[PDB]
Formats: structure tokens, C-alpha cells, sequence
């Protein structure tokens, strides 16, 4: 039985090829996790097909309702059979479904952004 | 030599002594403020201590 | 550009149902691919690989000085050839 | 249950089994504190560029 | 002092005798103290404040 892998759209992590309307199958979509899963699929030899999540979204636990959305909920409620996708290990997500060892490792971090007159010497006075 | 002179500033605060080190600063070996020192949460003493 | 390090310590993990035969053996797989380096090199080719990317005076701080000097130069041979011509005619 | 610095590795994975990793860490670059350096001999020509 | 970012990337966990049950409350334990930042407070004490 072929394995659906469920990932979310995200670069570099998945990416839509400029050819991938013509192009059909797991050749419409190229990323980080399509290769990650080639990897794992090689690795443990079987077939495996790629989609998309409906909604969009990474999981998150609604507490009105307790109904799991995204990728966590495609497993939870058996949609999808493995994820490969950016998913954040936290705790609501391990006590549900089994994590593997992250295979990449982040963290909070700054991003800021990275020429004078002619008659520059000048400044010193004012006008 | 004189924009050093006029850059530097006398320590009025406790955190200006923290987290300077050139002028050492001390305590009394036992006494209430040692275990002050000892038993904070804050961590400009906590780094103090 | 990114400054600095990172504030916290996080990570992307593959996910599967819970009580899944496919849980320990992907585990084996990521951190045999991580071990063989594959994992680096798929990093390093799609953010770096498929990637689009002093103390001193420099003249330009006082190449407005150096074009009035030019200037001044020029306007006084101007001169200086104007009165030439004029005494000569 | 082994609490300490053990590093997760494949080896270890297959015998043992390891919780998410508590705290990460990778190789990198140990170099002496910068000192002032020793002035040039023409370093008066330093304020000005070349 | 320390130069540059990390060369690779690996992690410390906490290990588990093999088919043991303590292995996924252990787990969920760092997970839940990872997320609610007491170990970047005891990182931060052991190696700056201290």
C-alpha cells in the first residue's frame, strides 16, 4: 500500500515547480521535505504520494470545539499516514502523535536591514 | 585625553557597579546583608553575589 | 541580514499517527541521514546553493574639496587667458 | 534514566532510547581574545586613506 | 571567545532503557519544560549568571 505524505506549502521547504501544471504527480512539487522524504522513502523502500493539507494550516488545537486542524489533524484522524513538513515539536503535538529526532534545529532570531554628499565637509558649520 | 576625562561617569546606582568590574565592591562575611546577597532572585544581585 | 544567535532552542520533526509501524524505522532513517551528512547538504543546497546572494577617511568624504580646488584652477587659467588675449589684441 | 550531556547519535537510538533534545548545541571556534596590536611603523598615514 | 556560528547541528537528551514506560512521560516532560523556558533559565544560570 502506497504512504500519503502530508506536507504544508512553504519555501524553500515545498515549492510549485514553473512547470508544474503540465508536469503530474510528486513531480509537480519540489522542496525540502519532497527530497527529505525521497530520503526516508529509499531508506525504507516504499512508494509514497505527496499532497497538500486542505486548510492551510500547521495544528492547532481549537479548545471550544477539540477538534485537531492541519497536519497533525490529516494524522490524528488518519488522512495522512506520516508528515513531512515544517512542524514545530511542542507538547499539544507530542502527547497526540509520534515526533522523530528534528532533523533541523532553529530558534528565535533578529533580522535588521543591511554613501555621503560631495560637499560633505561642510557639516561641521551650519549653512 | 579630555573626551575620555568627560566620558567617564562616577558609579551613583547599583547596577553601575555591577556591571562595571574595574572598582571591586564587598560585603560583611556574615551578616543579614550577605544572606541578602545570597538568597535573591533579582539578577543584578544575583550576579552581585 | 540575521544578527546575532538564536534566543531559543526549537526543531522540525517528522510526524506520524500515534502507534504507528512507521515511527521507529523513520527515526532510524533521519538520524542515519543526519549522521551520513546528506541532511547538511540538502540544507546548504537549497538556502545557499539555489540562494540569489573602513575606519579611515575615504576620498569621498572630501572629494567636494577636491573639485572646488579643480574649479579654481580651471577659473583661473580662464583668466589668465582672457587677460593674455586682451593685452595682446 | 541517564540525565547528562549524551549526544544523540544512531548508535545509540538503535539500543537506547533518547527524549527530544533539551538542549542543542554544534561544533564551532575557540580563538584568544583579541589584544591591541603593536602600532605600524607608518601608522601616523592611518587617519587618512591611501 | 567564541568565533562564528555552529559548524552542524546536534543535541543533548535525556536516555531510556529500551521498551521502559518512563520513555514518553520523560519526553513530554522536556517538551513541556523546554516550552515554558525553565531551561533556558537553568542554561542561562549555569553558564552566565554563575
Amino acid at each position: 500500500k502506497t504512504v500519503v505524505v502530508t506536507t504544508i506549502l512553504e519555501s524553500p521547504y515545498v515549492m510549485m515547480k514553473k512547470n508544474h501544471e503540465m508536469l503530474e504527480g510528486n513531480e509537480r512539487y519540489e522542496g525540502y521535505c519532497v527530497d527529505l522524504a525521497a530520503e526516508i522513502a529509499k531508506h525504507c523502500g516504499f512508494k509514497y504520494k505527496l499532497t497538500i493539507v486542505g486548510d492551510g494550516k500547521y495544528g492547532a488545537r481549537d479548545a471550544d470545539t477539540k477538534i485537531w486542524n492541519g497536519m497533525v489533524g490529516e494524522l490524528v484522524y488518519g488522512k495522512a499516514d506520516i508528515a513531512i513538513a515544517p512542524l514545530t515539536i511542542t507538547l499539544v503535538r507530542e502527547e497526540v502523535i509520534d515526533f522523530s529526532k528534528p532533523f533541523m534545529s532553529l530558534g528565535i532570531s533578529i533580522m535588521i536591514k543591511k554613501k555621503p554628499g560631495v560637499f560633505s565637509f561642510l557639516d561641521p558649520l551650519a549653512y | 585625553f579630555l573626551t575620555v576625562e568627560r566620558m567617564v561617569s562616577p558609579i551613583e546606582s547599583a547596577e553601575d557597579l555591577s556591571k562595571q568590574t574595574e572598582i571591586a565592591y564587598g560585603t560583611l562575611d556574615s551578616g543579614s546583608t550577605k544572606e541578602f546577597f545570597r538568597r535573591s532572585k533579582i539578577a543584578v544581585f544575583d550576579k552581585m553575589w | 541580514m540575521k544578527v546575532g544567535g538564536n534566543l531559543d532552542s526549537k526543531g522540525y520533526d517528522i510526524a506520524t499517527p500515534k502507534g504507528s509501524s512507521l515511527g521507529t524505522p523513520v527515526n532510524l532513517a533521519v538520524l542515519k541521514l543526519s549522521e551520513q551528512g546528506v541532511l547538511d547538504k540538502l540544507k546548504n543546497k537549497w538556502w545557499y546553493d539555489k540562494g540569489e546572494c573602513t575606519s579611515a577617511l575615504s576620498l569621498s568624504n572630501v572629494a567636494g574639496v577636491f573639485y572646488i580646488l579643480v574649479g579654481g584652477l580651471g577659473l583661473a587659467m580662464l583668466v589668465a587667458l582672457i587677460e593674455f588675449c586682451y593685452k595682446s589684441r | 534514566i541517564a540525565i547528562a550531556p549524551l549526544t544523540i547519535t544512531l548508535v545509540r537510538e538503535e539500543v537506547i532510547d533518547f527524549s527530544k533534545p533539551f538542549m542543542s548545541l554544534g561544533i564551532s571556534i575557540m580563538i584568544k581574545k583579541p589584544q591591541k596590536s603593536k602600532p605600524g611603523v607608518f601608522s601616523f598615514l592611518d587617519p587618512l586613506a591611501y
